[PDB]
RNA sequence: CGCGGGGUGGAGCAGCCUGGUAGCUCGUCGGGCUCAUAACCCGAAGGUCGUCGGUUCAAAUCCGGCCCCCGCAACCA
RNA sequence: CCAUAGGUUAAUGAGGCGAACCGGGGGAACUGAAACAUCUAAGUACCCCGAGGAAAAGAAAUCAACCGAGAUUCCCCCAG
RNA sequence: UUGAGCCUUGAUGUGUAGGAUAGGUGGGAGGCUUUGAAGUGUGGACGCCAGUCUGCAUGGAGCCGACCUUGAAAUACCACCCUUUAAUGUUUGAUGUUCUAACGUUGACCCGUAAUCCGGGUUGCGGACAGUGUCUGGUGGGUAGUUUGACUGGGGCGGUC
């Protein structure tokens, strides 16, 4: 965190020496958020990979059953009248190839992309710009099915992303610093399910390690 | 770091070297140079030839002090004793006070009486 | 005899020994030292000899629960 | 060194917690006190108890309380002065009742002398100044008076 | 009795112990400074680095005898 | 000062003795290792303290082995 | 007051051509700086002489994006990662500072006591010293236990084993 006048006030709360309770790093995780709304939190999933080989790197993305707060906005490729009841249920765009002359471009309008399998064959047209961009429906993820209404509704948990460069550990955001500690365990136990399912080919030794939060002035703690 | 731009400066000339001192008013020996750092055998030390390539190699010695103003003491009976001086003056610095307090026997020990030939 | 007064600490049989063949007697003494303590049923103060160890309990258990017990007939403190 | 509080301090205490102290400073105040003990939460119900009774039994011979501790911050000064030697030096030592004192009221010499010193009465016949001795929880300074006018 | 070493220009002492390999000072025979000699300086002349076989790219050097020596010890009953 | 060290008076306990056994303390060398230090010899020898009619031990934060034991001591064995 | 280690944090970061010093890198329109940005250099380090930091001349709530256009990649707002290096912090040795309370008196005094010890009190002066212990690097024939080759019509050197 910057050094600032409304951060000075909460820095003199706190010492370079001592460390906290895991009880008490969560509200010093809050103490920490000098805005006046609730701040974010980002989360390091201990790995496991080698920091700069591509036959270890790691990129993707996994939607969450229930979420930690704030929607996704939410496209669905299908046919004819059964995009209305879909648009009823949290859809906001259609994929139509009056649509795809934007996607093409690579502006995408919406956040993710469920997909019927009929309209897929419309989807394999553009599944080259989606692909980099996280937003490819894959019949093995479950994005890729019939009862798109349904499944735009559970789209609405949202998504964590995760991906490395050059280090051999992977951050992300995970929700407020506000958010139950109990229930941060839970997305954080679906992300590391969806992490054993991206795990690269060549991911020898070890892989998940102990998981952990860190604080300023306080020192990482269990999750 | 910024320059001081004002100070004093110390000469010695004997009979055997020249040894000159950029000072501080408190005693300090801010940067020095001697004649026998030419190479220079004997004697050769208290010429003028080299004396006169000693002063901007003290002035080299202070070359984060910074200098402008030099008030100056200058002791001993060796013939480089004022061309070290000038060279100074010719160095792009301004000299504030010259004074001699070159010493006056007083007691003297024992002499050479009996002196070397 | 160095007596820890307060708990009956007294010296022990044992041997040096080292990393030679040859083993040697030592008998181990203590440290000794004087402390000094109030009676609050007695309101006075004693002086009584103490030892490491032996006084590491004194202060940890309090002179209430151990000195305020520590007569078997009165030892003349 | 970790202690538990048996009264109310106003530096420290944790309910039902052990805090840090220095066991020094704990070996001659706090201890001593009866304030604070390392660890025997199991116990120490059993100690206050044992207590009760001790303090019951106090109040037979003092149960008075102090109207002084309320009065120090006037900073009233010393009425009393020694008869000092002839090369400037006293006599020290003696007696509680011929120092600090402002009321000439006492006959004996008091338990409690107005003023706080590793070793009492200072022999130097000069203006110092000195701790007032009221109570270990008001402070105050007064210079001795060596005029007595 | 031996033990360990040595075997060198004339004398006295280096080198050796890493074969690519005979040296310095005093001397001897002359040049330079000299009137002249010494010092100093520059030049020359010289050793079968014991003896016969062996081993080798080769032997003052290693290997076996013979042969002359130095030093240490040549009294214990 | 009050007090208490100190002082005095009354009472109890101990004191010395008695054969051997017995808990604790101090603690060898010789001997064997066909040689010696570790190891053996030995907690012996001798000395000291202290005590009972016996001393000492005990019914488990012990011992087993999935079977179970259910105090300790003494004896034959386990076992060379 | 500072030797040493360690945490903490800032400046970084460009070429080439063009506005433009995009460090890397993962997200990204309303969010942020008051112990702070400007000036742009006098002068200190570094230098592509621009810029930033030490600290001023000095002020003091902003600002930024569109159009334009570079590039794998963008220039508000917000994570994660770092070289070099100092100060604040911190652990831990020095140097010296005052002052009693572990400790001490082969100081003095009163009382036990017509007692050089001891005990109690009194009053001075020392001392975070000494004395001592757990563990341990090293020393130590002063003291002590022990080991310490053979053949040879003699021994020793030599030879033999």
């Amino acid at each position: 965190a910057k050094l600032t006048k409304r951060m000075r006030v909460i820095r003199e709360k706190v010492d370079a020496t001592k460390q906290y309770d895991i009880n008490e790093a969560i509200a010093l995780l809050k103490e920490l958020a000098t805005a006046k709304f609730v701040e974010s939190v980002d989360v390091a999933v201990n790995l496991g990979i080698d920091a700069r080989k591509s036959d270890q790197n790691v990129r993707g993305a996994t939607v969450l059953p229930h979420g930690t707060g704030r929607s996704v906005r939410v496209a669905v490729f299908t046919q004819g009248a059964n995009a209305e009841a879909a648009k009823a249920a949290g859809a906001e765009l259609v994929g139509m190839e009056d649509l795809a002359d934007q996607i093409k471009k690579g502006e995408m309008n919406f956040d993710v992309v469920i997909a019927s399998p009929d309209a897929m064959r419309v989807v394999g047209q553009l599944g080259q710009v989606l692909g980099p961009r996280g937003l490819m429906p894959n019949p093995k993820v479950g994005t890729v099915t019939p009862n798109v209404a349904e499944a735009v509704k559970n789209a609405k948990a949202g998504q964590v992303r995760y991906r490395n460069d050059k280090n051999g550990i992977i951050h992300t955001t995970i929700g407020k610093v506000d958010f139950d500690a109990d229930k941060l365990k839970e997305n954080l136990e679906a992300l590391l399910v969806a992490l054993k399912k991206a795990k690269p080919t060549q991911a020898k030794g070890v892989y998940i390690k102990k998981v952990s939060i860190s604080t300023t002035m306080g020192a990482g703690v269990a999750v | 770091r910024k320059q001081v731009s004002d100070g004093v400066a110390h000469i010695h000339a004997s009979f055997n070297n020249t040894i000159v001192t950029i000072t501080d008013r408190q005693g300090n020996a801010l940067g020095w140079a001697t004649a026998g750092g030419s190479g220079f055998r004997g004697s050769r030390k208290s010429t003028p030839f080299a004396a006169q390539v000693a002063a901007e190699r003290c002035a080299d010695a202070v070359k984060e002090y910074g200098i402008k103003n030099l008030e100056v003491m200058v002791k001993g009976p060796g013939p480089g004793r004022e061309s070290t001086i000038r060279a100074l003056n010719a160095a792009g610095f301004r000299i504030t006070n010259i004074t001699d307090v070159t010493p006056i026997p007083h007691n003297g020990c024992r002499p050479p009486k009996k002196r070397r030939v | 005899s160095r007596v820890c007064q307060v708990t009956g600490k007294r010296p022990v049989t044992g041997n040096n020994r080292s990393h030679a063949l040859n083993a040697t007697k030592r008998r181990f003494l203590p440290n000794l030292h004087s402390h000094r303590f109030w009676v609050e049923s007695e309101k006075r103060f004693v002086t009584l000899r103490v030892s490491a160890k032996g006084m590491r309990v004194i202060d940890k258990k309090g002179i209430d629960t151990v000195l305020a017990e520590l007569r078997a007939r009165g030892e003349k403190y | 060194m970790q202690v538990i509080l048996l009264d109310k301090v106003a530096n420290l205490g944790s309910l039902g917690d052990q805090v840090n102290v220095k066991a020094g400073y704990a070996r001659n105040f706090l201890v001593p006190q009866g304030k604070a003990v390392p660890a025997t939460k199991k116990n120490i119900e059993f100690f206050e108890a044992r207590r009760a009774e001790l303090e019951a039994k106090l109040a037979e011979v003092l149960a008075a309380a102090n109207a002084r501790a309320e009065k120090i911050n006037a900073l009233e000064t010393v009425t009393i002065a020694s008869k000092a030697g002839d090369e400037g030096k006293l006599f020290g030592s003696i007696g509680t009742r011929d120092i600090a004192d402002a009321v000439t009221a006492a006959g004996v010499e008091v338990a409690k002398s107005e003023v706080r010193l590793p070793n009492g009465v200072l022999r130097t016949t000069g203006e110092h100044e000195v701790s007032f001795q009221v109570h270990s929880e008001v402070f105050a300074k007064v210079i001795v008076n060596v005029v007595a006018e």
